[PDB]
């Protein structure tokens, strides 16, 4: 694996590792990678028809919703740690799988799990001797955040996360007004039952500056990174935004309405606008 | 859900000595300093008696017009508030509400501010002849 | 392209002192980070280090080699010299000037391994 | 204590129209306000605390402001359920146990 | 434009404040579970500047397992680990704080307590959080303690007092009489508060000075017509000001903040060419000077019972990782560092005061510390250059 | 005083082979060391400047392979301008030791 700051991408390639038509000198990788905040981790792994790879299985089976966390038990990537991103591409072209994992703005707690891709299982015959392959596991130890994204947490499950943690109830109408400078991290959460509106927030957004109109957040600026996802395990929906060396300020707002409810947040981007925040945060141990 | 309900309203001959119930479902009023107010001919809440939490000793506090006649008392092992009103006078016809003091804030003063959030729906109680 | 060029006596008498000078072309040692040392070859033999002195004027040396030898730095003519006295039978070797770095004992150091080595020139120290 | 004074006594407003409520007090308060509204036939129901904070379960159109000796109440796009008489008490300073005058809101 | 001072904060919808979340709803939850079996710590050792603390419970009827020590927490609060003895928080030396206990919330009960940075004394209280009533499956409950340091402000604070109120809870003032044709300019040292008293200030207050370049207060915290100018902890230039305005007695009384010295000697390795640069680092090693097959190392070593100092690194190349933000770990004689963990936990120091700067091509990056450090600790930062590399390693003690 | 030491002592292979050197370090040393090679009369080349690294102006013959005590220079494939002698030195503290050396003619 190798970690790169400037993009803040970690990426671990097991193509040639536990390839089965060679022969290797270590029986299995043991990695350790340490993650922080909004660090982006890229796998990119072989298929399950392509050569010499009959034999290859992941643990977990499914590598969208689960993630091992204790021993070889698999439990929801959300459970654990919640507002995390997956997303599973699946090209036929190259016969390949990539893996991408996205960790949350915010981190509540020290995180540790793994994840195992096993190829040993696979032979092959080359000059009349038999050839095994290997298996590779990868252990991810995850960072404490720092502070709290400064967002809108409508589901009222993400208290920890976002700053605005409200319960939804019947026939509920609240907006949400955050402002936040470079380098903040901000977003929203709503369930994935309602609409989102515009869709793909943030990567459509509605100006609050053009009336409510319907624009892209790459016309409005491009030097912004944002993540989104529409249903996790426990189904809600989700979406991060981060403002880096902008020197443009704005008024943005995204909507998730459905039948007996309407929520919506709004945003305003000030450059030389810095978060009142307390220099230090609250350190959350657990000793016993 | 949290609410107050009061009884013990009605109509009472001037003169006479009456006594307002108000109770609390869904919490405990001993955290609360229950405040009596009373509502007449459609004008603001007007107060009418303030008993204290069980920490800030239990003092009674009345306004003017009601000094030295009404008499707050409070249970909190069974959570119910009482005003017992001695020798009604003809103007003591009213809604009466049993508002708990919700939202409180403090200061190195001591006890600074309260802002009251449950309301009962109010006894109506009429002396007339 | 630094170069380091020897310079001394091809033979000296028994029982004396042995003073080189190896002067540095191409760079310059005023403004270098780098240390400057001596290594000492007898034929037939590996290689052998003579201590190292910073350009300011430190003094650094072989813990069994601290009571005879003295190295000095000229910036002026950006050379730099090595005296070891009471020379013996079993002192004839080549002496290649290295630039190198210092130890991981500093506060502030440069590592590196001997880079652009002198030529080399003899010493004997014969009947 | 101090005395709230509300004006005008009554506000017409046309429904889906937003209408402004204003409460000035006496003496310097700072931001401690609450905001009750109280709808004919029941009791009055904590609205707003702290004069910009909405109590739970308070749809978004009642907006609260102010600061100091003048704070305001805007209704955004006035239903037909938000006709009320609304009270502005002063908790500061002690004493707290005091309404204003109360503000009616009618239709156009 | 003048507006109170109190209506310059806006509104957000967020806390913006120390939340220490227990309900059950929350993540920080305290109800028995298997997952984990251990008691949670709010710890908050530091300086307040009108800052809030905020306490969430469950409410009583929901939980009534769980209980609260003291009852009343931050009206009375516990003082001792081992004794147990709940005092006034009126007797504890505090200075202008306040409480607030929300109950309106049908979900948890909310206890704030804003403090104040006028304290004369570093004050140290707990609040505990029992649940170990709640048993369910035959597993005990976990407990929870919540502890505040205000550690007393380690600089001289200084106050205007521009309102005919008296604020006779903190003596060290300027008063109107000592304006000079309502224009004041204080010579103020790194990390000196200025709390000035006015009912009216400007729109732009503190942000915009007459002339003489700018510099930006890495606070400028508004609270109950209080404004609060948090001198900066390390400046480059003696030519600086910042404004203020008002017009309390129908006067425009301006006020003018200047520091007066100017660069310190930071603790640090100047890995750049530029021996022109307007920063001073105690050691220098050119890595562009030195050949590829060099690698450069430098320490830092530091040792005082008390600190107001900076540690600094300025290069040419690239940082990482994103220093001083965040930094290594002591991984010597074994492997290039690899591990990345933040500054304010690898030195359990609370508020460090964090700079950047570009000189050119060169970064430069420093953190200024005051005070003392529970534990001596070490890190490293690098810098690469083509394929050569520097690593600048911090011994703190 | 750290001890380095070359392993083994000769060498003798044929043209286009691949041969492995050794050397140990008393101490631990990092990563620090240097392979050198010198013809006889000449001075001393830097062929590696740090354990599985290569230097400049090098054929890319040469493999580092060390880390820690042990350490390992492979050559792959020959050449008959390469009869040297080797010399394994850690550049970690002083005073410089180096190795014994091996000497690497052709055959
Ligand atoms: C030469 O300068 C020395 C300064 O320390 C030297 O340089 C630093 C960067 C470190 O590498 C350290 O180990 C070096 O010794 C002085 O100590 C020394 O006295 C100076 N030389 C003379 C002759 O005065």
């Amino acid at each position: 694996c190798k970690y790169d700051v400037t993009t803040k991408v970690a990426t671990c390639e097991i193509i040639d590792t536990i390839d089965s038509s060679v022969l290797k000198e270590h029986h299995t990788v043991h990695y350790s990678i340490t993650l922080s905040r909004w660090d982006k981790l890229i796998i990119k792994y072989p298929t399950n028809e392509k050569t010499h790879f009959e034999n290859f299985f992941v643990n977990p089976f499914n590598l969208k919703d689960k993630v091992l966390y204790n021993y070889n038990k698999p439990i929801n990537i959300e459970h654990i740690l919640p507002g995390a991103i997956t997303t599973d591409i699946y090209d036929t072209r190259t016969k390949i799988k990539q893996y991408i994992l996205r960790i949350p703005p915010y981190v509540h707690k020290d995180i540790h799990f793994s994840l195992e891709f096993n190829n040993s299982l696979s032979l092959t015959k080359q000059n009349q001797n038999i050839i095994y392959g290997n298996v590779a596991k990868i252990f991810i130890h995850i960072n404490q955040g720092y502070k709290e994204i400064h967002g809108c947490d409508f589901t009222g499950k993400y208290s920890h996360l976002f700053t605005y943690s409200k319960k939804p109830l019947p026939n509920d109408d609240d907006i949400c007004n955050v402002t936040i400078g470079n380098n903040t991290f901000s977003g929203f959460a709503c369930l994935s039952h309602f609409e989102l509106k515009p869709n793909n927030c943030f990567s459509s957004v509605y100006d609050y500056n053009e009336a409510n109109k319907v624009k892209k957040l790459f016309d409005l600026s491009t030097k912004v990174e944002l993540d989104h996802i529409k249903q996790n395990t426990s189904g809600y929906t989700l979406s991060y935004i981060i403002f880096n060396k902008e020197s443009t300020k704005l008024k943005f707002s995204c909507t998730c309405s459905s039948n007996y409810s309407n929520y919506t947040i709004r945003i305003t981007f000030d450059p030389n606008y810095i978060i009142p925040e307390p220099q230090s945060r609250a350190i959350i141990k657990y000793v016993d | 859900e949290e609410q107050l309900v009061e009884s013990g309203g009605g109509l009472v001959k001037p003169g006479r000595s009456l006594r307002l119930s108000c109770s609390a479902s869904g919490f405990t009023l001993g955290d609360y300093a229950v405040t009596w107010f009373r509502q007449a001919s459609g004008k603001e809440p007007e107060w009418v008696g303030v008993i204290r939490t069980k920490d800030e000793g239990g003092t009674t506090e009345y306004a003017a017009s009601v000094k030295g006649r009404f008499s707050i008392l409070r249970d909190d092992s069974k959570s119910i508030a009482h005003l017992q009103m001695n020798s009604l006078k003809i103007e003591d016809t009213a809604v009466y509400y049993c508002t708990r003091n919700g939202l409180r804030w403090y200061d190195s003063s001591g006890p600074r501010g309260w802002a009251f959030d449950i309301w009962g729906p109010g006894t109506l109680v009429v002396v007339s002849s | 392209q630094l170069q380091l060029q020897e310079s001394g006596p091809g033979l000296v008498k028994p029982s004396e002192t042995l003073s080189l000078t190896c002067t540095v072309s191409g760079g310059s040692i005023s403004r270098s980070p780098y240390y400057w040392g001596w290594i000492r070859q007898p034929p037939g033999k590996g290689l052998e280090w003579f201590g190292s002195i910073y350009n300011n004027g430190s003094t650094y040396y072989n813990p069994p080699l601290k009571s005879r030898l003295t190295i000095s730095v000229d910036t002026s003519k950006n050379q730099f010299s090595l005296k070891l006295s009471s020379v013996t039978a079993a002192d004839t070797a080549v002496y290649y000037c290295a630039r190198h770095g210092g130890s991981t004992g500093m506060k502030v150091v440069v590592i590196a391994p001997p880079d652009y080595w002198g030529q080399g020139t003899l010493v004997t120290v014969s009947s | 204590e101090i005395v709230m004074t509300q004006s005008p006594a009554t506000v017409s407003v046309s429904p889906g129209e937003r209408a402004t409520l204003s409460c000035r007090t006496s003496q310097s308060v700072s931001n401690k306000l609450a905001w009750y509204q109280q709808k004919p036939g029941q009791a009055p129901r904590l609205l707003i605390y702290g004069a910009s904070t909405r109590a739970t379960g308070i749809p978004a159109r009642f907006s609260g402001s102010g600061s100091g000796t003048q704070f305001t109440l805007t209704i955004s796009s006035l239903q037909s359920e938000d006709f009320a008489v609304y009270y502005c008490q002063q908790y500061n300073n002690w004493p707290p146990w005091t309404f204003g005058r109360g503000t009616k809101v009618e239709i156009k | 434009d003048f507006c109170k001072p109190s209506s310059l904060n806006s509104e957000i919808s967020g806390f913006i404040g120390y939340k220490c979340n227990f309900s059950n709803e929350g993540v920080h939850n305290l109800k028995p579970d298997m997952r984990e079996r251990r008691s949670i710590f709010c710890t908050i050792h530091s300086y307040f500047i009108y800052d809030k603390i905020r306490l969430i419970i469950p409410k009583k009827s929901s939980s009534p397992e769980f209980k609260i020590l003291p009852e009343k927490c931050f009206q009375k609060v516990y003082t001792d680990y081992e004794n147990r003895v709940e005092t006034d928080i009126s007797e504890l030396g505090l200075i202008e704080y306040e409480i607030e206990e929300n109950d309106t919330n049908p979900n948890y009960n909310e206890r704030t307590i804003t403090i104040s940075p006028f304290s004369p004394k570093d004050i140290e209280f707990f609040c505990f959080c029992d649940n170990t009533e709640k048993v369910i499956s035959s597993i005990e409950g976990r407990s929870a303690m919540v502890h505040v340091r205000v550690l007393k402000y380690p600089h001289n604070i200084l106050f205007t007092n521009l309102t005919n109120d008296l604020f006779t809870y903190l003596p060290k003032t300027y008063n109107e009489s000592n304006f000079v044709s309502n224009v004041l300019e204080v010579e103020l040292n790194d990390g000196e508060l200025f709390v000035l008293a006015c009912e009216l200030i400007n729109k732009k207050c503190f942000q915009e000075g007459k002339e003489k370049a700018l510099y930006k207060s890495n606070k400028i915290i508004y609270h109950k017509n209080l404004t609060i100018f948090k001198a900066p902890f390390y400046v480059t230039s003696k030519d600086v000001n910042t404004e203020c305005t008002c017009k309390f007695k129908n006067n425009n009384y301006k006020i003018v903040l200047k520091p007066k010295y100017e660069k310190k000697v930071i603790h640090g390795c100047n890995f750049s060419s530029n021996v022109s640069s307007k920063h001073t680092f105690t050691d220098s090693l050119d890595i562009s000077l030195v050949d590829d097959s060099a690698h450069i190392s430098c320490n830092v070593h530091l040792s005082e019972p008390k600190y107001n100092h900076l540690v600094g690194l300025n290069c040419p190349g690239d940082i990482i990782p994103d220093c001083f933000f965040q930094v290594y770990q002591p991984e010597s004689e074994e492997l290039e560092p690899s591990n990345i963990v933040y500054l304010d936990s690898q030195i359990n120091i609370g508020d460090i005061e964090y700079y950047e700067d570009a000189e050119g091509d060169d970064k430069i990056k420093l953190f200024g510390i005051v005070g003392s450090i529970p534990k001596t600790t070490s890190f490293t930062c690098i810098c690469k250059k083509d394929k050569k590399s520097a690593y600048m390693t911090v011994t703190i003690d």
